[PDB]
């Protein structure tokens, strides 16, 4: 029970925006703002690898479920699949024509689902040329991307400020909800545990949760005082995670209704606080620029 | 059994064809 | 935040009781990884498809395989008796191999399909396919023809024949499902349908008494012929069930099912309930299905991957134990299986069929 | 048409040549009598492209055989089929 702000990824060059995991517990993947994105282990000896490409800046960076493939997407227009954990092995899909949002795959595997900026989201069935499944239900981009589970849906964030979701196997628009009161480009949107319950924050500090269809508010997570705010949720759908431009850390607790307190921060304008795929996590990005690598004991 | 059901059935089929056929 | 992973109901599973090993490190040599399964009627020969499309037949006693040098991979594999392989290609080709040695034969070709769903009926001599507007039947020998059934404009989505007897079902988009006389070209059973569904798939028992049909709808329809009408219900899915991908019977009174939410299960069609639930982790994810039905020898393709190596017999220990823990406690197994109930003539393939 | 459609097939008699059996391209096979050309029953056959038979010695079975390659037997003195065989690619 700290935040255990443990060993950070010494040498990360400048700029950092986000982080995954491998969960053999662990292996980091992080990223920074211009052509590189890292991937290195505990058992401190071993030495990252250094992922030259993304020229431009690389936005999140995600590992399959078994620490496997790491997609980096950045302002590549593809996603570059790297190779598994570490040593380039890699390849350069095609996206679209800029910034390439937050990832999530789906369950038994159909998709790869990324927010490629055609406002459609590109479900990518593991790979292919064509298109996998794909839809823009929204007016203006695609700012999350989330599969859940035992349903058709995905969900994604927008800068026309609304949320929206549609059906994974026959490209269609189901539902939206809309501007509770986002301000400007919404950041990424995420779900309870059933991939129910669409979290998002922005611009304005704060977090608001609605349903899906039933797109309805359950509260006011207010957030922070940032140009924009970021965020994860702890896996038991137990914690906000709440990130942001501004170099508070606050996470907020669920059952509680609360921002806990926040947190003493030392600088750390965390622009992810992507989750240990199981357990005690980050809160990563920034410009302190090592990747924050915390092992959050408060999170059992 | 189903020889029964043979009887008209398709008995009368062939004349109740007929009738008809020629005026026309 | 948030989905599913990872791989307790799959490989934890498959790999469960093995007295043997897919090294796939033997298999794998892609710069890539297997996607499709399509298999042997004969059960052995079961074959992998990669994403280079080159069919590898693995013979799961030797831990060899054979190495099929086209690319071309198969909708489906079809094998016979003597040795020999008959490979529904991709390509819009039915291409014929010894099975013995890999050595191509002969090839069918009429079709213009992307798909060629193949089904063997080893008691008649007799394959099937399955493609774009027709079904094809043929000598199972393969140098011949026998029919091709078409419709004026419904467009077809499937059929099947009959491999411990014979009879032909087939259907349409319009979920009309019909049985011929595959030897007459005649409908002799007719039906009409509330469920339209896209890309669906008749599953034919071996003994035809019953059949069952998936689609792009989440819906599952059973056929009972000591009843009328031959459909004589249909039901909704488990939740989360999306579509229904593939379903094929086995030798009790089942069928594997692939879904479009990925998952896998095996279904009990005396009650129509689900036996068995398979999930992996997410994108890697479960591709397809080959069941062997003596044992249910099993050939499953994995998103992920991973070539297994197991048996659905085998798997059934752990939903036969559980159960029968479970059933010493009463434990309902129309709750457990999740029991699909019969609905309304709204959204039924109800057919009757003599 | 003792109803066909097409083409009949082999022709057999009750042991005495009398009640004969016929079928054709039609599923069906007829045992009829001489002069008094009478049915006793419809032994509905194969869904054959065309069907064929011989009947057992004593005239107590049908041995229904065709174009396709299931193949079943009938027992006259029942009236029954007694079963569709196994038949295994039999187009007898």
């Amino acid at each position: 029970h700290d935040p255990a702000l443990s060993r950070s990824f010494r040498g990360h060059e400048d700029i950092i925006t986000c982080a995954d995991f491998d969960p053999k517990m662990r292996q980091v993947a992080s990223c920074s703002k211009d052509s590189i994105v890292y991937v290195w282990n505990f058992k401190p000896q071993q030495r990252p690898f250094k992922f030259v490409g993304h020229k431009g800046a690389v936005y999140c960076v995600k590992y399959s479920p078994d620490g496997e493939t790491i997609a980096s997407c950045g302002q590549d227009r593809q996603i570059r699949l790297w190779q598994n954990t570490v040593q380039s092995k890699c390849s350069i899909i095609k996206a679209h024509c800029g910034a390439i949002r937050s990832m999530s795959f789906s369950a038994d595997g159909g998709y790869l689902l990324s927010s490629s900026d055609d406002k459609t989201l590109k479900l990518w069935r593991l790979q292919d040329k064509k298109f996998m499944c794909s839809f823009a239900g929204h007016k203006n981009w695609v700012r999350s991307g989330v599969i859940s589970p035992d349903m058709r849906l995905v969900a994604s964030g927008s800068d026309d400020k609304t949320v929206m979701l549609w059906d994974l196997n026959f490209q269609k628009i189901v539902s939206k909800y809309s501007t509770s009161d986002h301000m400007d480009t919404v950041s990424q949107v995420l779900f309870h545990p059933d991939g129910t319950c669409l979290i998002s924050s922005s611009f304005d500090h704060k977090i608001k949760i609605t349903d899906i269809r039933s797109n309805k508010l359950i509260q006011h997570y207010n957030a922070h005082d940032a140009q924009v705010n970021s965020i994860s949720i702890h896996p038991t759908g137990y914690f906000l995670a709440s990130a942001g431009s501004d170099s508070k850390i606050k996470i907020w607790d669920l059952r509680q209704g609360r921002q806990i307190y926040t947190l003493y921060s030392n600088d750390k304008d965390i622009t992810t606080v992507q989750f240990n795929q199981s357990g005690d996590y980050f809160a990563t990005g920034g410009s302190q620029n090592l990747c924050m690598v915390w092992k959050t004991n408060f999170d059992q | 059994q189903p020889k029964l059901v043979v009887n008209n059935g398709t008995a009368t089929y062939p004349s109740n064809f007929v009738p008809k056929v020629e005026e026309e | 935040m948030n989905n599913i992973h990872t791989s307790t109901h799959v490989s934890t599973y498959f790999n469960e009781a093995l007295v043997d090993r897919i090294d796939t490190q033997k298999y794998l040599k892609s710069n890539g990884k297997i996607k499709k399964v399509v298999s042997d009627p004969d059960n052995h020969y079961t074959a992998a498809i990669d994403d280079s499309g080159n069919i590898t037949v693995i013979v799961h006693k030797l831990n060899r395989f054979v190495s099929i040098k086209p690319s071309s991979p198969a909708t489906h594999l079809v094998f016979i008796r003597n040795g020999n392989l008959l490979v529904a290609q991709q390509n819009g080709h039915i291409s014929q191999y010894l099975a013995s040695n890999g050595k191509l034969t002969s090839v069918i070709k009429h079709h213009n399909s992307k798909l060629l769903a193949l089904e063997y009926n080893p008691v008649t001599k007799q394959i099937l396919t399955i493609a774009n507007d027709q079904c094809t039947l043929w000598d199972a020998q393969s140098f011949n023809k026998i029919k091709t059934l078409f419709a004026k404009a419904s467009y077809f989505a499937t059929g099947s024949l009959t491999p411990n007897g014979q009879s032909l079902i087939t259907s349409f988009q319009d979920g009309n499902v019909y049985v011929w006389n595959l030897n007459n070209f005649e409908v002799t059973a007719k039906s009409e349908v509330e469920e339209n569904m896209k890309n669906q798939k008749i599953s034919v028992s071996a003994d035809s008494s019953r059949f069952v049909i998936g689609g792009s709808t989440a819906y599952l329809y059973y056929c009972d012929i000591s009843h009328s009408p031959l459909c004589i219900s249909s039901f909704a899915l488990p939740s989360g069930s999306t579509s229904v991908k593939k379903i094929k019977f086995t030798h009790g009174n089942y069928l594997g099912i692939i879904t479009d939410n990925q998952v896998f299960y095996a279904i009990d069609s005396s009650t129509n309930q689900i036996a068995l639930e398979f999930r992996l982790p997410k994108n890697k994810g479960i591709t397809d299905f080959d069941i062997n039905p003596n044992n249910l020898e099993i050939l499953i393709v994995s998103g992920n991957g991973e070539i297994f190596k197991y048996d659905l017999q085998k798997l059934f220990i752990m939903e036969m134990n559980q159960q029968q823990r479970l059933l010493e406690r009463g434990i309902e197994s129309s709750l457990v299986y999740n029991v699909l109930k019969p609905g309304n003539q709204n959204h039924s393939l109800k057919f009757e069929s003599h």
